[PDB]
């Protein structure tokens, strides 16, 4: 409605009508609400509504109105407080000073307007930002004094204090230059040992829980930056570690607080200091078992109720004693008389390693490698922690989380959808903890896991989770035992899982153990390498799985058969005894049986271990024999397939005949992926009618395409084709980066190729052309670059230029193609740079067009690409020396580089970059001041040094990009800056230092003499 | 039963497009930044009853930040998000939870990792641990896959309700009427139906 | 619940998605399980469709005998096809469905159950 009146200045304020408007936004609900909150943004925004400020907070009745006022007061503060007059500046501080002391001395208010007064608190923090202490050098004093007047006031200066401790230590880095953080920390330092004392009077003297609570969250803070001795040679740990642990109140930030003090890392030779940290652990230690819960407490089922803040404790009892046992225990560990709380220590961690909650198991998890890590070198260690080290070998085992392999999950066991990287890590630490639990103690870990497993025989513990648990834990060690006792160690778990399996018939059952069986075996590779009579029936079960109508049995069996295959292959190339033949024979000539059931991605999976066994023959005449066997079946289906597309060219329609395609020249991927550049005589098999293919495919799609319209691209139908043309193009790509015979692929593979993919590509249309084209181009280059100069060229005549208008428009379209570009664009510039010396004038400028393209991107692919081009193209055209190209490149390009890089430095929307970018400019900069340009660079008085041209333009550049700097801060920016071009580190400080200064007004410009 | 949520984390992190997905089921492509704050009504039915969200999202991009933590008044929850394929939105973490406790300063609040779809992950899981000291509650999630994509939602819904054994429950399904189609404008939907026969489906390369 | 005087015809998994003609484009509307329910009392066979973790319901209506399934330009294993009155979000609004599923075999399937429960409802 008439909700946008305020946002009129003309008339005065009509408080009642904001009031009204602020109750709607958060209040309200719907349409209404919308229109409230656009219209508080833009009365938020208006450069003068600070003025109105005051008036907000001296007449208004709704406290969020206020808030409102407040944050237009810190926006004017933090960005534009020295632009006032001084008057402005003394009446806004006098007014948000006296608003505190108002809140604070009328109780009513103080209790129930907690965030308005924080704000305000905040508020006045920013204010000291700016003025204190150069114009307010008796704030901490009027502070101090003002805090015995009333507890309220008192309580109040704890949270100002906390604000301001957290402005310059916490999160100053960012907000504040150098030199101005340095200024108000020691500020803060100067004047500490007068807060200490209002601190350590207010915890002795002990008002009530309020204060308390508030005086030791700012003690937090300060705990981050104080000198030590505030801590120990006072009594400040006695209270903590007694008093303030025996209320709940005050226990859980008191617990925060020795968190902190325990994470320095304590003057390690006085004996006093030691005594003062072990002693601060025991006084703790003993609060929670007299007032909180006993060692013997069952936290599990504690932190399940939930009930009041328990899980926050527990958490930050987790956080307390991870944090001391892992900077200290060894204080705890020689002392006869500290042992009981050495090991009561730990058992509460063992208690808390028993909560359901991943996060908090996690930080568990972590202090336990800490341990078991110090206690696989550690002399004469591991003895005392003997007991604990056996209870965690129980939590660890049974709570293994279920790892990458195992595909069968219970939702009725059924298959996996998607990859738990979240539970990748987490697995990933359990069995580096039980790994090395192994190694401390080999017996109690086998007697663990097999009595286990002799109780699911029983049936006495079966459940799907007993059986799981135990058997990723038992796969999880292997390589933990001598071959000896593994031997027979995986002897008695096979037996006793093989029995389990018989037993169990379910379907869900079989499932069940089935993957456990498979898990483990899959993980015992130096087992198998050494009973191939075992290996070839684990083989031969594993082809019975890929028939399995359960669909995660047979994915997983597939998984497992090429796992195997990648550790124990030699043992499948050789002739054991009593063998007829190696078993790649066998394998090979029943494949299509073994694989009649498997979906084609599985069929591809197979042929790919396949070829891992292949390559272990070096026998080149066996070797390409065993290829030859390997391709039979895919090598048939292939020269029928072309024998009846050459003749008449339209069978090709057949979505039938284009899936049958793409299979076979997925089989050749797959294949290829494994053997290399041993590939090589099957690929020669097939390349010449594989370009043919590829120019016949392209024909077609083209052909729909202007028959149907762009739309034929989303079609089945067109769809296929392209796969076809992609998997080609992926297979040349697989090869190529893995050929050892380069001169093979120049004189045979390149031209063909090139022959057939580029001119395709140039001349479809956008939508139809396939970036997988740009990928396959860059391994060309990559490989083999140096040696196709000619090639290069045709590359970037058929792809650059029309590649770029596709992707030049915006920063969305066409994102595979702006990756692959970028890719290929690097990797010609690093590899065949002369070929960007050919292109012609009007195309190199759009060369360099292209990279500063690159630079305004916010995907990091890109961006990080561009960045890399442009530097490297600097070293490019540097080390051509004194010569025309070099000399025309700065004339025309060194300005626009510089500026560019500024432009993306500074306008706040590239903030991931900033290290490239810095370090670019730092390069160009350095160009001019090493004189490694021999021509002027510019078009100003003659016989002018670069250097001084280079102030100039800078100088110019940044004075009218950011008019609100002075003169002076622009001077001593690039004063600075230049002299630190050979220093990248201070470099960077300075510009960090100039974005600082950018966002505000009145930045002192002796701020860049920091360094 | 309903209760205020408040949404934060840098620019592009994914808080629009997690809230619409779990508005209306879509997955929203397209990057357009939310100005201010977007406040919509999320409910969920539990086995104790109805749980009803007004989720503020708000803006990540600070030219676009509006009210900023003006926004975070009398929130009873939050959600921090950041994208695990860019370090410096988890960097940025503890800027926004510094500005939310200031004004929130005991309430439940998950971060949450989004993008775990992408490959190229970068902000590793081993490195985040900034949730622990602060009580935080963490997931790895993905908008576009749904990955762990109701889990803030349940664990707040816990936090908030009490009760640890809250769990999400079948909405009951009544009797759908039996209309018959409009001859008057049967002639018509030939057109609003061609057009959506022949506008390709998003993503045919996913398995469903 | 509200689903236990009925029974499960067909139970497919899918993907759901609604026709925005406005924006001209396909909008995810849920993925989980399609179950085809026939009313114990009424012999009338409806659609259901929840949402995979949230359980939600993204489809409820009658298979009407005067549907028909088509294809999309784009897919060979989704339908799309008009309905007149879904009550997954509420009031019974209107809608241009497409369904799609994880193989042409699936939604081949669906088809012949979809035709058969529209003779069924044809009584
Ligand atoms: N691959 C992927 N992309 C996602 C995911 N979630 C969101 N996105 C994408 O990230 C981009 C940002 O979308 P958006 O939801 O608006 O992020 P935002 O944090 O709300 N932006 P702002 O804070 O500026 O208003 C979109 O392109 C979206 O498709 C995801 O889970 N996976
Ligand atoms: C036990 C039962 C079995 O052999 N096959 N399953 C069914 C299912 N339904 C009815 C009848 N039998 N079983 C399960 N798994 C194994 C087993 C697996 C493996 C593996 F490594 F390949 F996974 C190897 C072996 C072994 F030891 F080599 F024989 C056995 N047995
Ligand atoms: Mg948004």
């Amino acid at each position: 409605g008439s909700m946008e009146g305020i946002l009129d200045f003309s008339n005065d304020l009509d408080i009642a009508l904001l009031d009204q408007v602020v109750s709607t936004f958060y209040q309200g609900s719907g349409v209404q609400q919308k229109q409230a909150q656009e219209i508080l943004t833009k009365f938020q925004d208006n450069p003068d509504a600070w003025q109105k400020a005051d008036q907000i907070l001296q007449f208004s009745t709704n406290p969020q109105s206020k808030f409102i006022a407040l944050s237009i007061l810190d926006k004017l503060i933090t960005r534009k407080w020295k632009l006032l007059p001084n008057d402005h500046r003394i009446g806004i501080r006098n007014f948000v000073v006296g608003m505190i002391i108002s809140m604070c001395q009328d109780d009513e208010v103080f209790k129930t307007q907690k965030n308005l007064i924080n704000k305000s608190d905040l508020t006045l923090v920013q204010i000291l930002k700016q003025e204190w202490p150069q114009n307010w050098p008796e704030f901490i004093p009027e502070l101090i004094g003002s805090s015995s007047s009333s507890v309220n006031v008192c309580e109040n200066n704890m949270i100002v204090l906390k604000l301001l401790s957290e402005e310059v230590f916490d999160f100053s880095a960012e907000q504040m230059t150098q030199a101005k953080a340095l200024h108000l920390k020691n500020s803060m330092s100067k004047e500490f040992e007068q807060i200490f004392k209002l601190c350590f009077q207010v915890l002795e003297q002990g008002s009530s829980s309020s204060l308390i609570v508030a005086t030791l969250e700012s003690l937090l803070r300060y705990l981050h930056w104080i000198p030590y001795r505030y801590i120990y040679e006072t009594n400040i740990l006695e209270l903590l570690s007694t008093k303030f642990m025996t209320s709940p109140d005050t226990r859980a930030i008191t617990l925060k607080c020795l968190t902190e003090v325990s994470n320095l890392k304590i003057p390690q030779d006085n004996d006093l200091i030691k005594r003062q940290t072990v002693l601060f652990f025991q006084n703790t230690l003993q609060q929670i078992a007299t007032s909180v819960m006993p060692v013997t407490a069952d936290l599990k089922a504690t932190y399940a109720n939930a009930n009041g803040n328990d899980q926050s404790f527990l958490q930050d009892l987790a956080m307390f004693l991870t944090t001391y046992l892992a900077r200290n225990r060894a204080l705890l560990e020689s002392d006869e008389s500290l042992r009981e709380l050495l090991l009561n220590a730990h058992q509460y961690l063992i208690q808390l390693s028993k909560i359901e909650e991943r996060e908090l198991f996690k930080t568990t998890l972590d202090y336990w490698h800490n341990l078991v890590a110090d206690l696989f070198y550690e002399p004469l260690k591991k003895h005392i922690y003997e007991e604990i080290c056996s209870q965690l070998r129980l939590v660890i085992i049974e709570n293994m989380v279920r790892p990458e392999e195992v595909l069968v999950v219970e939702n009725e066991i059924v298959r996996e959808f998607v990859k738990e990287s979240d539970t990748i890590q987490l697995y990933k630490s359990e069995r580096e903890v039980l790994v090395y639990l192994t190694h401390l103690n080999v017996i109690d870990t086998e007697e663990i896991m097999i009595s286990k497993l002799a109780r699911q025989i029983d049936g006495s513990e079966w459940s799907w989770h007993n059986i799981n648990t135990l058997s990723w834990a038992i796969g999880s060690i292997s390589g933990t035992m001598s071959e000896d006792t593994e031997k027979r160690f995986v002897v008695t778990v096979i037996k006793d899982l093989l029995g389990l399996c018989e037993q169990k018939r379910g379907k869900d059952n079989k499932a069940v153990v089935a993957s456990d069986i498979m898990y483990v075996v899959g993980q015992y590779p130096r087992f198998l390498k050494a009973h191939w009579n075992f290996l070839r029936t684990v083989i031969l079960k594993l082809f019975k799985f890929m028939h399995e109508t359960h669909e995660g049995v047979q994915d997983m069996a597939c998984d497992t058969f090429i796992k195997i295959v990648q550790k124990c292959k030699y043992h499948f190339v050789i002739q054991q005894p009593r063998e007829s033949e190696p078993f790649i024979q066998t394998i090979i000539r029943d494949i299509q049986k073994t694989t009649a059931d498997l979906q084609p991605q599985q069929v591809h999976t197979f042929y790919k271990a396949c070829g891992i066994i292949i390559s272990e023959e070096r026998s080149v005449a066996e070797r390409n024999r065993l290829l030859s066997d390997l391709m039979q079946l895919p090598n048939m289906a292939w020269d029928t397939i072309v024998e009846q597309s050459t003749a008449n060219p339209t069978l090709l329609l057949d979505s039938e005949t284009v899936k049958i395609i793409a299979n076979i020249i997925k089989t050749n991927v797959a294949v290829c992926t494994s053997m290399g550049a041993d590939f090589y005589p099957q690929l020669g098999h097939i390349y010449y009618n594989m370009l043919q293919l590829y120019r016949a495919v392209s024909s077609m799609i083209s052909a729909q395409v202007a028959a149907e319209g762009l739309i034929a691209t989303k079609t089945p139908k067109v769809r296929g084709l392209r796969t076809i043309k992609k998997e080609i193009l992926k297979l040349v790509e697989t090869y190529i980066s893995k050929a050892r015979n380069l001169d093979d692929v120049v004189k045979v593979l390149v031209e063909p190729l090139l022959n057939a993919v580029l001119e395709d590509y140039m001349n479809n249309v956008p939508d139809a052309r396939d970036a997988e084209v740009l990928n396959c181009m860059t391994t060309v280059v990559e490989k083999v670059g140096h040696m196709i100069p000619q090639g290069v060229i045709l590359i970037l005549q058929s792809v650059f230029e029309c590649t770029l208008d596709m992707i030049n428009k915006d920063f969305t379209e066409y994102p595979e193609h702006r990756v692959e570009f970028y890719k290929l664009l690097k990797v010609i510039n690093e590899k065949s740079f002369a070929a960007f010396l050919e292109l012609p004038p009007a195309a190199f400028k759009l060369f360099v067009d292209a990279i500063c393209w690159a630079f305004k991107h916010n995907n990091r692919d890109v961006e990080v690409n561009g960045l890399q081009i442009a530097l490297d193209l600097v070293k490019n055209i540097e080390r051509m020396g004194n010569v025309p190209f070099a000399n025309e490149f700065h004339k025309n390009y060194f300005f626009i580089f510089v500026s560019e890089t500024f432009f993306v430095l500074t306008d706040s929307d590239h903030k991931s970059g900033f290290s490239k970018q810095a370090l670019l400019l730092m390069k160009l900069i350095s160009l001019v001041y090493d004189n490694k340009i021999s021509v002027p660079l510019y078009q100003v008085p003659q016989g002018t040094s670069n250097q001084v041209y280079l102030s100039q333009y800078l100088a110019n550049m940044l004075s009218n990009a950011f008019p609100h700097l002075t003169s002076e801060q622009i001077a001593s920016f690039l004063s600075a800056l230049t002299k630190q071009c050979k220093d990248l580190v201070v470099f960077k400080g300075t510009l960090r230092d100039f974005l600082v200064q950018i966002k505000e007004v009145g930045g002192d410009p002796t701020d860049y003499l920091f360094a | 039963v309903q209760f205020k949520l408040v949404l934060v984390g840098d620019g592009g992190t994914g808080k629009t497009t997690f809230v619409k997905r779990h508005l209306t089921g879509e997955f929203e492509k397209k990057y357009v930044a939310t100005l201010g704050v977007e406040v919509h009504p999320l409910v969920f039915h539990t086995n104790r009853g109805p749980i009803k969200f007004n989720v503020w999202d708000t803006a990540g991009q600070e030219k676009f930040g509006g009210l900023r933590d003006g926004y975070y008044i009398q929130a009873q929850c939050a959600i921090i998000m950041f994208d695990v394929t860019s370090r410096v939105t988890y960097k940025n973490v503890p800027n926004w939870h510094r500005d939310l406790v200031r004004v929130c300063e005991n309430i439940p609040i998950v971060l949450c990792g989004n993008k775990v779809d992408i490959k190229d992950r970068k902000v590793k899981a081993k490195s985040i641990v900034f949730h622990r000291k602060k009580n935080l509650q963490y997931y790895d999630i993905s908008a576009k896959s749904n990955y762990n994509f109701e889990k803030p939602f349940l664990w707040l819904a816990r936090k908030l309700i009490g009760d640890p054994n809250l769990e999400f429950v079948a909405m009951p399904a009544l009797a759908p009427p039996e209309v018959v189609m409009d001859p008057a404008l049967a002639a018509q939907y030939e057109h609003d139906l061609e057009v959506a026969q022949t506008t390709a489906l998003p993503d045919e390369d996913d398995d469903l | 619940t509200m689903e236990e005087d009925e029974e499960v015809l067909y139970k497919v998994r899918a993907k759901l998605f609604r026709f925005d003609a406005d924006a001209k484009e396909w909008k995810e509307r849920g993925t989980g399980d399609c179950k085809f329910l026939k009313n114990k009392k009424t012999n009338k066979v409806r659609i259901l469709m929840r949402r995979d973790k949230t359980l939600k319901i993204c489809a409820n209506h009658i298979i009407a005998p005067e549907y028909t399934l088509k294809p999309n330009v784009g897919s060979d294993r989704s339908w799309v096809y008009a309905c007149t009155a879904d009550i997954a979000e509420g009031e019974a609004e209107a809608f241009t469905f497409a369904i799609r599923f994880g193989s042409k075999e699936n939604a081949d399937k669906f088809k012949e159950e979809f035709e058969k429960a529209q003779e069924i409802n044809k009584k």
